[PDB]
Parts: structure tokens; C-alpha cells; sequence
């Protein structure tokens, strides 16, 4: 009943999809094996949402995962819950992209795109009646923003009324791992905007700033990192699996949180998070939920929320709690901090409640954010690309497949202009 | 004192047939071995044998042996007659012309000689109850050459004809539109009354009313068994206003070649959502005047009405009916035809309906059958006529049939006969 | 210098449970429109 | 996984009546008895959990 | 009663006729030995089909095995399930037609088939009520193609009004085998359009691609292809053997498959086909089974049904199953892919439903499709028949045993006629 689809591609998406399994499936009370495990009724009502049965009793999940290289699958596949996954559902190259933009969409890409569409399609037409899509990649790399931009661009054609969900982990000057990163980046924000429907950017500057001082943890991995987008990830579309005191689908946080068609770039948060050792002396109370939700460095991204106006900000409340509460709480922070807030939209704060909370927690909440602030995150990536670009540095290779400098100049003005369009809302007055 | 005679040809009939006498010996309660363990209600049926067993009054026809050995090796082997079960070699493979001309001659026959050793047994015959599919090779091939030596050999004998029609958008076979029309010829002029009873209203109604989403054929035949069984329950049973077969044709036969007519039944529900509500006779009648509700995919709200014949079985009360047939006629979306003011044949009957056990009904007080003449029923006879002129613009599939016996041109006497034929509604429906 | 699958592929192993038939024909495994009665009254008519 | 965690809203309308009708307390006794009723309240989560 | 007859010939026609024989004893229950010890009253219900009582209440089969070369013939004689066959059905030359059509069809078969002809019209005469002829054998092989081709023309020269079946493998362009196989193809097309009344092709790369991706075997072989062929040859006689909600014969599929006396060449395939990894993952369901039925990498042909359209298709159903969910699989197909499918016939789709699944699965699916896309062989066969021809290479064989060039030209221009024709309906609109 209104199922969605799951495709994650890419070393990074592959990786944030293998701890989302995880996390569904113990919420879900699912084994390695597929056998459903769980202690109350309310796990299997809705579990046909993201998981499809087979016979002889067995739960497969409806996932896609698809690469230019066998080395990142051939990895998921022997981990634990690595045998959920159908194996016809495995797709790959045998060439790889090497973080090249135009291998991963015009060559190499666009002579593999056929076999993964056709299980896409598969997939889709089996599903009742189809709610949307998620996909979970980078924009940092050339298998990544490469198919996954062509893949939402052709996936889009032959569904124009579903939803798209995309999850970008974005590339940050400070953390700094490729010397091509600005060339890459700016490309498949021309072709997103155009496309996604909802687009939530992350920045592993954030999760390694989080790791540290709040959560408070000597030596963090990938492990952890993938863990925290993976609660945030799944708090979106609770409310979707479980009752609640307010539904709210993911095509009902598009309509309240997007004034314009291209303004779909979100940022998230997740609260509450806490020490180790340091959870005993909190309370768990929505006024303690929402003053960590709200603050500056709690935020999956570089931006700072406080150098802009928020547009329209989302709450998902988790578990059990008055409803006077949690709107009493939501007014008190518009009318305390108006400077913060647009003024010519009234009341610009959704809040909606489901009663399940996460195992192994009392209280929840997932709060995602339309702020002007994450132009700067847009802003940084433009001087990084306009520098390199002016000397043609690490450009034959893009322009040695087929793809000329006319496409870059023409990405960097659609993202230039997304910047300045962007902003202009900020200094607008009533 | 009062018989009638059942002929089962086809596949399609066949397999209604059996569905049919499963519920007519629960209704006596005559075990499937033929005896009974504990008034002769079942003669009109059933035969006494003269100590012990009753057999029931039908024969079996049919070219391919498939059908009838399920039977003869079933566990109804002992209830029919060993030598009533007639069956072929050869299969007629949805070839009208073999089924007329090449291998239906032989067999025709035999099937002859023991309709005369059953009619000669009866003293009061009634008439006679014919099952095929139209859309199939013996089912039309057989039935048309039964039809036309009945009609010669007894005469005045009213015939019925359960026929079902291809369905309008979906089918089994892919020629069947050549031999449906084929058939239609023979049906026109040598029975008395015809039922459309196609497949697609049937599939809806138990996805409607008793929620199956995938019903197989059983499901589909157990229906039908119980209109059967509701139009003869009159014949056998006490009741307030009883109706006999020869009082059909006299009361819904405006003109003799305006015969064709499509049937209704309610209710039809099952037994865990019966509980929430009454079924009233007021809500059960108004039920079966839902289009939905049409055993034929027709909708009647296109065309006028001509007669009805509706009939109730339970525990009715006359006062009832006139009730709710009052209200039907200040109804304003069921319009009758301008010279037919009074278009109600209603009877009632004391028997209410049986349910087999395991069977997907329930058992209730009250149901409802109808059997209804109107005008809408043209447009199923141009959809067909639509699908034959398109194959036979190009001669499709005509060298199997040229093949085996059957002149080329005797496609255009069948098809001039369906335009006749709608000629015919156009011009009685319009007003004086 | 082939496993068992030589061909034997098409059929094979099937346990009891996958063999029986789909899971439903001819019937209605919802709760509101079964057709199973309760334990109080294994047999009554249906109406008013 | 805990198994009063799943209890949900809209399970909160109309469920039996804890309190019978044949030992109603009177009214004397509830106003004397709510020392321990407050104090079972304060305490309730400081012995059986806190500990 | 409707009992058929089997005659073999050539070294592929007797590889698949062993290896249906292993596979319809198997599913009847009849040991190698020829006792009968099946489970099931249905088992035996309909034997006398395929099957011969003799004295002692053992069964034999009423197959004729026909050769040029004894080699095959005492490998089969050996092999298991050898011993089923009557003695005296063994009937050989001793010399051979070398790849040869005129030698296999001139000079030693016009002198051999006496003593077969005698064995077959022995068979005919002593069956209760013939049903039809179905025959296995090989286009590019020269005593297969030639031999068995002309007992074609006498059987159907002395019985008219049976049907005749032939499953015949044509010649492949990428997997060859023979360097003048377009010669003696060309050659057995032309005599075979005349007399057979059905035709089904299979192509032994089509085979290799199935075995390959489908099954994802690593070493297949001849066992395995034949017991593909054979398993697909079995479907279409199941419902004739074993009761159903729909039964169809034979002569049922002509009349509802053939809309034209020539147009008489149809493709099979099988379903469901799935590799012993993805065993489990599996759910076997009528939209699942009608999905990979028309999936187009499932058919037994290299022809491509996207380079062409459908005129006639038929679906033999075996397993208990709704006739509701068939008929609407069906008319959704038909609708989704209307541009696929020929206009000016409406419903051109024949289902059937048995009762008796195949021995192991719950359910199976047999296709017979018969589209326009199977042109294409006939394209490149008369292709190569043409390039050669204009050389006269290896003719001087052909002509010095009775034939002379007309033939060959006739040939050719059959063939052609047969493709101009065949290709007419494709475009041909109402
Ligand atoms: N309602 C209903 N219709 C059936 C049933 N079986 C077959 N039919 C109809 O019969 C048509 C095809 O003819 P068949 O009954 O299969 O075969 P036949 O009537 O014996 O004629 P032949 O082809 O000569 O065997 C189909 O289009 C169906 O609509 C059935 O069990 N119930
Ligand atoms: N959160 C997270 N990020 C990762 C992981 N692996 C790689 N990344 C990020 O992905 C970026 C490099 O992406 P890349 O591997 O080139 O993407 P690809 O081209 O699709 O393979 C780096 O900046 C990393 O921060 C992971 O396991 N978890
Ligand atoms: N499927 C299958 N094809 C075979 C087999 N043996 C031979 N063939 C095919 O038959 C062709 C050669 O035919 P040939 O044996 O000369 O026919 P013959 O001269 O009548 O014996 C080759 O192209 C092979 O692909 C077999 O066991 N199975
Ligand atoms: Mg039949």
C-alpha cells in the first residue's frame, strides 16, 4: 500500500544503504534470513511497504544497487544482512568512472543505464500503487553524480506524477577528499534541480563534527557516521509505516515546505542525541527535544542556520506526547526569535505526530529545514570551480569524451542563478 | 406429472451441468449414490427407478471424452445413467463446420433415440433446457443440429436456451466471433427463449458483493445453478402465485423474434458481513435492478424496458411486493416503454433457497431472480458484429472452414441476419 | 582441468509448503468478508 | 524492544472500568488516603528504576 | 484414443527424442525397464497416448527411430532408458549422407524408406484413432534434413487429414557448424512450407544465451539443451494427457494459431526458468510467470519480437489457478503493448488452463508465438544461400546425384516469396 523503492548507487550510497537495511530491519524484527522475528502486531501491518514476500515465507527488500565496480558489492554481500538482497537485483560495471563525470553519464553510463532501468521498471510496475522514490548517492564522484543524475533524469520520463527522494552527500572544503570535486558537483546540481522533487544535502564535515563534541566519541568510522543519516533517513517516512495522531506521507512535507519548484534543497537533523555517559542527567521532555533540535550545530551541513531566514521548517514527532505541548513549543520559538523567521508567510513551521518511537528510545524527533543558509554551502563550491576552471585544469579528460566546455559554462550560470534567485527571497519585505 | 427434459453440449455446458445437479439433489436431499434415507416434489427432475435409486432427466453430449470421464470416474459415477453419458473421439477444435458437417452427423443419432426413450417415460412434459457456450465448436456446432431436429420432431415443445455469450473485451479463444454469429442464425428461428449469461458481469459480481478477487469457474457455475433453480422452483414447490414455463413466453415475448433476454439475482452475500443488515424485501428488489447487477455485460440505463418477469422465493408476503414495485415505477432512471403500461410478472414462492455446504453463500429468508425483456440488449449484437467485419474484410481463418464441408457465401445469410435482427429493436423502441 | 544444477534446476527441492496452492481460490481471506461463521451459531438464517 | 512501548493512541477510548461497582471506596477514606497516593507518586520512579 | 506417433531422424532429431522419452517416462512413472510404478491414478489415466501395451503388462513406446549411420543409434541403444524402445523400430543404413541433401534425400533414402514407411504405416494402422505426427530433426544436417523431409511428403501424401508436427533446429549464424548448411536449409525450408502444417524453430544459440544468463550455468551442454527442448515439448501435449478447466488439442492450437495456409512457423519458449541462487527468492504468481513468458530473452529463437509484430500468441497454463487473474494478465498485456500486437484481429490471445503441474513445481507456462519477427532467419539463411550460390561453390556434390541448378533457383525464390509475403501483413493495417 503505496510502497516505495529503494535504489542507492555509488561507494558512498552503497555504504549509506547497507546500515539503512539494518536499521529497517531491526525495527521491523527481520533476521539475516529474512524470517519475521518480531513481539507485536503493529510490525507487520505496514511492512509491505518496503519489503515484498516470497514463498516459502522469506521477506526480500525492494532494493537496487548499482556500480561501475564489483569491489564495493562484492564487499556488501559477505557483511551481515548482506543475504536480505535479491541477487538479481546486483548490477555492475566491469571499468569503474575514476571520478569522471562524463565516463559515468555520456560512455560508460550510458551503455549500462538499460540493464538497471529494466529491474527499476520491474520493480515499479510490481508495487500496488507506487508512492515514490529514494535514492541515496554522492555528488562528490563520477559513478555517483554520474548515473545517479542520468538515473533520476530517465526515471523522471516515464513517471512524471511520483515523487523523488534524493539523499547528496555533498563534498566541504574543509574535509577534502578529491582534487576534481568542484567540476563534478556543480554538474549534477544543474541536472538535479531540474529533476528531484526533494533533495537533502549532507556534508561530512557536519557527521565528523557531531561525532566529536556531541556525541563524544575518541575514534569514529563510517560505521557511525552511515548510523546517524540512517536514523534521520528512516524518522522522515515513519509516519508513513506506523499510526499516529497526524499522517503525513512524504508528498504532504513537499506541498508545506517548498513555496517554489526549485527551492528542494533541504538540510536535516536528528535529536535526541547524548553521551554515553552522560544520559542519565538529561531529561526527556519535548521542551529538551526541541531546543536541540533548533540548535546551529546539530544540522547535517556546513551552514550555518543562523546567517539566514528559515523559509519553512518540518517536525516529526515520535512516541507518546501531548499535542498542546509540542504546538505551545513551536509558537514560542516563531515569536521569541522573529528576526530568524520570514514574515510574509504566516506560521511557517509544520509539526506532525506518530506514536511508535525508535527502539531503544522514549522520545524522537526529525527535523528538516528550508533555510536560505544553504547558499553558502553553493557559494563556496562556485569559487572553487570557477578558480580551477579559468586555467583549464583537469579538463581534457571531460572534454576527451564526447562533452565540451559549453556544458560547464552553462552549469555554472544555472547555478549561479539558482544562488542569486535563492537569496532574493531573504531580503524580500512585505 | 410435470417433467423437463436437460441437454448438455460442450464443454461449457457441461460443466454448468454438473455444478446445477449438485444443488438439485441437496434440494431433495437425494444422496449422490441415488438413494434417499428418509411430497414427490424431485418428478420433476428425477425419475423413480421402481425400488430405491432416482436418476436424474438429462443427457450428456459431447465430441471430446475429457469432460465426461472426469464424471464417469467421479463420485457422481453412480447417480446418472451409464448409457446417457454420449461422447466422441475426435474433439470439433473451434470448428463451427465440424461440428455441423463432418463429425456432428454420426452422433446426432444416438442422441435423438435416447431423448425419445426419455420423453416417452414422461406423461406430462414441460419442455425442454438447453446448456452450450456459443463461443465454441461443439457447444455451437451440436447445438444448432439439436436445435433444428427438435424443432421438427416434437414441435410445439417450448425450448430454453442457457447460452453463454462471449465476454466484450476479454476471450479464450481467438475465432470465436466466426461462430458465435454462425450459431446465432440457427437460435433465432428454433428456440423459444434465449439468456445471455457471458462471463465478464459474472467476474464482477463476485468481486463486488462476495469479494473474490480471484474466482475459478466453480465459483462462476454455482451461481448460475442457482438462477436455474429459482426459475424452476415454482414448477416444484408450493406457493402464493405459481408460474409454470408455458407462462414465460405468453408474458415476456412482446413479438417472435424479440426473445432475447438477461437475467438478475439477489442477494448475494456472504456469511460473516450478513449479520449487518436486514435484507428487507424492499432493499433486495431494489438490488437487482442495479445495472451492476446485470448477469449480462449490458447497461440498461441505454434502452427502454419491455417486460420483467421477477420472481421471489422465501418467506415474502404479497403486500410486499406491490410496495416495492410501486416505488420502482415513481422511479424516475428505470423507464418502461410507452405501450406497455403494466410490464410486472411477479410470482412467489414458499421454498426459500438452499446453500451448498463449503459453498460461498449463505443462507437467508429471501431471494430474488428476474428474467427481464429490454431494448439495450442491441448493443451486444454490434459489438460482435463489429469484431466479425473486421476479420472477414481480409478472410481470416476462412480456409479452415471452406475446408471442411460449408460453402464460402453462407457467411453473408449470417451476417445479413444479425443486421435484420437490429433492424428489429431500432424499430420497436421507437415511440407511437 | 558443476554442481547438482545439470538441468534438474526446473524442479527442485519445492518443500511442502511452497507446492500447495497460491492461498486462496475461490474464497475471501479478508476479515470482514470471510465466510466462516462464529462458534455460537453454526447454522441460522441469514436475515429478519 | 520493549513491549509497553507499542501501545498506541486512539486505544484510549472506551476500555472497561478498572474500579467494580460492588467495593466503591467511600468518600471519607479517599481524603485520608491520599498521603500515600501522593507519596507513591513522588517515589514511584526513584525506587524501581533509579536504583 | 487421440494417440500420436513419434519418428526421429538424424543425430540432433534422435539427442531429443532420448531425451524427451527420459522426460515423459519420468512425469507417466515408467521405469527404464518398462514397468509401471507411478503414485497417481492420473499418471496412468491417459498412457495409451504416447505408450504401447504388450504381452506381460510391460509398456513401449510408439517411437520410430530412422538413421543413415548406426554410430547414434548404438550410443542410444546403450544409454540409459535405451532399453524402452522395440528392437525391431531400429531401422539404419549403412553408408551415410555426409552433410549431403541430395545424397539423403535421392539416393539411399529414396531406397531406405521403404522399411520405415512399412514400420510407420505398421504403427498407424494399429493405433486406435490417430491424432497426428510429430517429428524431430535438423535443417542444416544433410540425412536429417533430406530423409525427413520426404517421409513428410509420404506421410502426408498417404494420411491427409492428420496434423503433422516437426520441431525442427535451424541453422544459427553465429554458432555453425557446416560450411554448406545454408544449401541443404534452403533446400528442407522449401519442401517443408509445402506439406507441414506446423513448424517450430529452435536455435541453439538462443539455447547457450538462456542456459547463460537465465540459468547462469557455467559448463552447459548438449544434456541440458535437449532437456530445455524437451520440457517445451512436453507442455503443449500436457493438456492433451491430463485433465483441465480449459482443455486444448492440437488441432485446437492450428485452427486458433494459424490465420494463413503458409503462415505456419511459430516460436516456443518455457517458463519459469530461475538459477539455484535465486531459487528461494522467487514467488511464483500468474504476473510474474506471463512476465517472463513475454520477456523476449526467454524465447527459444534469436528472432527479436521488438523487430517485429505479434499476429497470433497462445499460453498453455499447468497448475491450479484462477481463470480471472489469466484472462485480465492477458488483456493488460495485450493493451499495454497494443503497438506490438496486429490491429485488424481483436483478443488475438489463447489461454488454456490444466490442472496438472509439471512434476516438482506448482505451477509452469508453455508459449507458441507466432510473430513476424521470425523473418529475419529466412533473411540471413537466403543470404548466405545467395552469396554462395553466385560462386557456385560446392554445388558440383548436389549436381552430380540427379539436380541440376532450377531447383535451386526454385528454392530461392520460394524462400523469397515466403519473406515478401510473411512481411505484407506486418505493415498491412485496417
Ligand atoms: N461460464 C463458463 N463458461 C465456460 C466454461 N468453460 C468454457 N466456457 C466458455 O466456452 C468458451 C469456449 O468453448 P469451450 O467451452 O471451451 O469448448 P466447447 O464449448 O466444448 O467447444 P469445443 O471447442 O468444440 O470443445 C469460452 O469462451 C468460455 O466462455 C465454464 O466453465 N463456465
Ligand atoms: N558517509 C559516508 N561517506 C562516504 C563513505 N565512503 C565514501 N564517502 C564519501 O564519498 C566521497 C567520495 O565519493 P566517491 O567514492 O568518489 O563516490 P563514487 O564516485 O560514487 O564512488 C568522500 O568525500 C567521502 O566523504 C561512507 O562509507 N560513508
Ligand atoms: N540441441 C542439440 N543440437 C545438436 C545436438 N547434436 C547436434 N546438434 C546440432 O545439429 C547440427 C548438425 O546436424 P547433424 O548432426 O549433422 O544432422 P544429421 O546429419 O541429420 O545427423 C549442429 O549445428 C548442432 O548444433 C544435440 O544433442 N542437441
Ligand atoms: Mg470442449
Amino acid at each position: 500500500m503505496r510502497e516505495i523503492v529503494h535504489i542507492q548507487g555509488g561507494q558512498c550510497g552503497n555504504q549509506i544503504g547497507a546500515k539503512f537495511w539494518e536499521v529497517i530491519s531491526d525495527e521491523h524484527g527481520i533476521d539475516p534470513t529474512g524470517t519475521y522475528h518480531g513481539d507485536s502486531d503493529l510490525q507487520l501491518e505496514r511492512i509491505n511497504v518496503y519489503y515484498n514476500e516470497a514463498t516459502g515465507g522469506r521477506y526480500v527488500p525492494r532494493a537496487i544497487l548499482m556500480d561501475l565496480e564489483p569491489g564495493t558489492m562484492d564487499s556488501v554481500r559477505a557483511g551481515p544482512f548482506g543475504q536480505l538482497f535479491r541477487p538479481d537485483n546486483f548490477v555492475f560495471g566491469q571499468t569503474g568512472a575514476g571520478n569522471n563525470w562524463a565516463k559515468g553519464h555520456y560512455t560508460e553510463g550510458a551503455e549500462l543505464i538499460d540493464s538497471v532501468l529494466d529491474v527499476v521498471r520491474k520493480e515499479a510496475e510490481g508495487c500496488d500503487c507506487l508512492q515514490g522514490f529514494q535514492i541515496t548517492h554522492s555528488l562528490g564522484g563520477g559513478t555517483g553524480s554520474g548515473m545517479g543524475t542520468l538515473l533520476i533524469s530517465k526515471v523522471r520520463e516515464e513517471y512524471p506524477d511520483r515523487i523523488m527522494e534524493t539523499f547528496s552527500v555533498v563534498p566541504s572544503p574543509k574535509v577534502s577528499d578529491t582534487v576534481v570535486e568542484p567540476y563534478n558537483a556543480t554538474l549534477s546540481v544543474h541536472q538535479l534541480v531540474e529533476n528531484a522533487d526533494e533533495c537533502m544535502v549532507i556534508d561530512n564535515e557536519a557527521l565528523y563534527d557531531i561525532c566529536f563534541r556531541t556525541l563524544k566519541l575518541t575514534t569514529p568510522t563510517y560505521g557511525d557516521l552511515n548510523h546517524l543519516v540512517s536514523a534521520a533517513m528512516s524518522g522522515v517516512t515513519c509516519c508513513l509505516r506506523f499510526p499516529g495522531q497526524l499522517n503525513s506521507d512524504l508528498r504532504k512535507l513537499a506541498v508545506n515546505l517548498i513555496p517554489f519548484p526549485r527551492l528542494h534543497f533541504f538540510m536535516i537533523g536528528f535529536a535526541p542525541l547524548t553521551s554515553r555517559g552522560s544520559q542519565q542527567y538529561r531529561a526527556l521532555t519535548v521542551p529538551e527535544l526541541t531546543q536541540q533540535m533548533f540548535d546551529a550545530k546539530n544540522m547535517m551541513c556546513a551552514a550555518d542556520p543562523r546567517h539566514g531566514r528559515y523559509l519553512t521548517a518540518s517536525a516529526l514527532f515520535r512516541g507518546r506526547m501531548s499535542t498542546k505541548e509540542v504546538d505551545e513549543q513551536m509558537l514560542n520559538v516563531q515569536n521569541k526569535n522573529s528576526s530568524y523567521f520570514v514574515e510574509w508567510i504566516p506560521n511557517n513551521i509544520k509539526s506532525s505526530i506518530c506514536d511508535i518511537p525508535p527502539k531503544g528510545l522514549k522520545m524522537a524527533v526529525t527535523f528538516v529545514g528550508n533555510s536560505t543558509a544553504i547558499q553558502e554551502m553553493f557559494k563556496r563550491v562556485a569559487e572553487q570551480f570557477t578558480a580551477m576552471f579559468r586555467r583549464k585544469a583537469f579538463l581534457h579528460w571531460y572534454t576527451g569524451e564526447g562533452m565540451d566546455e559549453m556544458e560547464f559554462t552553462e552549469a555554472e550560470s544555472n547555478m549561479n542563478d539558482l544562488v542569486s534567485e535563492y537569496q532574493q527571497y531573504q531580503d524580500a519585505t512585505a | 406429472m410435470r417433467e423437463v427434459i436437460s441437454i448438455h453440449v460442450g464443454q461449457g455446458g457441461i460443466q454448468v451441468g454438473n455444478a446445477c445437479w449438485e444443488l438439485f439433489c441437496l434440494e431433495h436431499g437425494i444422496q449422490p449414490d441415488g438413494q434417499m434415507p428418509s411430497d414427490d416434489a424431485f418428478n420433476t427432475f428425477f425419475s423413480e427407478t421402481g425400488a430405491g435409486k432416482h436418476v436424474p432427466r438429462a443427457v450428456f453430449l459431447d465430441l471430446e471424452p475429457t469432460v465426461i470421464d472426469e464424471v464417469r470416474t467421479g463420485t457422481y459415477r453412480q447417480l446418472f445413467h451409464p448409457e446417457q453419458l454420449i461422447s466422441g473421439k475426435e474433439d470439433a477444435a473451434n470448428n463451427f463446420a465440424r461440428g455441423h458437417y463432418t463429425i456432428g452427423k454420426e452422433i446426432v443419432d444416438l442422441c435423438l433415440d435416447r431423448i425419445r426413450k426419455l420423453a416417452d417415460n414422461c406423461t406430462g412434459l414441460q419442455g425442454f433446457l438447453v446448456f452450450n457456450s456459443v463461443g465454441g465448436g461443439t457447444g455451437s456446432g451440436l447445438g444448432s443440429l439439436l436445435l433444428e431436429r427438435l424443432s421438427v420432431d416434437y414441435g410445439k415443445k417450448s425450448k430454453l436456451g442457457f447460452t453463454i455469450y462471449p465476454s466484450p473485451q476479454v476471450s479464450t479463444a481467438v475465432v470465436e466471433p466466426y461462430n458465435s454469429i454462425l450459431s446465432t442464425h440457427s437460435l433465432l428461428e428454433h428456440t423459444d427463449v434465449a439468456v445471455m449469461l457471458d462471463n465478464e458481469a459474472i467476474y464482477d459480481i463476485c468481486r463486488r458483493n462476495l469479494d473474490i478477487e480471484r474466482p475459478t469457474y466453480t465459483n462462476l457455475n454455482r451461481l448460475i445453478a442457482q438462477v436455474i433453480s429459482s426459475l424452476t422452483a415454482s414448477l416444484r414447490f408450493d406457493g402464493a402465485l405459481n408460474v409454470d414455463i408455458t407462462e414465460f413466453q405468453t408474458n415476456l415475448v412482446p413479438y417472435p423474434r424479440i426473445h432475447f433476454m438477461l437475467s438478475s439475482y439477489a442477494p448475494i452475500i456472504s456469511a460473516e458481513k450478513a449479520y449487518h443488515e436486514q435484507l428487507s424485501v424492499a432493499e433486495i428488489t431494489n438490488s437487482a435492478f442495479e445495472p451492476a447487477n446485470m448477469m449480462a455485460k449490458c447497461d440498461p440505463r441505454h434502452g427502454k424496458y419491455m417486460a420483467c418477469s421477477m420472481m421471489y422465493r422465501g418467506d415474502v408476503v404479497p403486500k410486499d411486493v406491490n410496495a416495492s414495485i410501486a416505488t420502482i415505477k415513481t422511479k424516475r432512471t428505470i423507464q418502461f416503454v410507452d405501450w406497455c403500461p403494466t410490464g410486472f410478472k411477479v410470482g412467489i414462492n414458499y421454498q426459500p433457497p438452499t446453500v451448498v455446504p463449503g459453498g460461498d453463500l449463505a443462507k437467508v429468508m429471501r431471494a430474488v431472480c428476474m428474467i427481464s425483456n429490454s431494448t439495450a440488449i442491441a448493443e451486444v449484437f454490434s459489438r460482435l458484429d463489429h469484431k466479425f467485419d473486421l476479420m472477414y474484410a481480409k478472410r481470416a481463418f476462412v480456409h479452415w472452414y471452406v475446408g471442411e464441408g460449408m460453402e464460402e457465401g453462407e457467411f453473408s445469410e449470417a451476417r445479413e441476419d444479425l443486421a435484420a435482427l437490429e433492424k428489429d429493436y431500432e424499430e420497436v423502441g421507437i415511440e407511437t | 582441468a558443476d554442481e547438482w544444477n545439470a538441468g534438474k534446476c526446473i524442479s527442485g527441492e519445492a518443500t511442502l509448503k511452497e507446492v500447495q496452492t497460491d492461498k486462496d481460490l475461490g474464497k475471501t481471506n479478508r476479515f470482514g468478508f470471510r465466510n466462516i461463521t462464529k462458534d455460537g451459531d453454526e447454522n441460522r438464517v441469514f436475515g429478519v | 524492544g520493549c513491549k509497553a512501548m507499542y501501545q498506541t493512541t486512539n486505544n484510549d477510548y472506551g476500555q472497561p472500568f478498572l474500579q467494580d461497582n460492588k467495593t466503591v471506596p467511600t468518600y471519607n477514606e479517599l481524603v485520608e488516603a491520599q498521603t500515600e497516593v501522593t507519596r507513591a507518586e513522588k517515589q514511584l520512579k526513584n525506587k524501581t528504576v533509579a536504583t
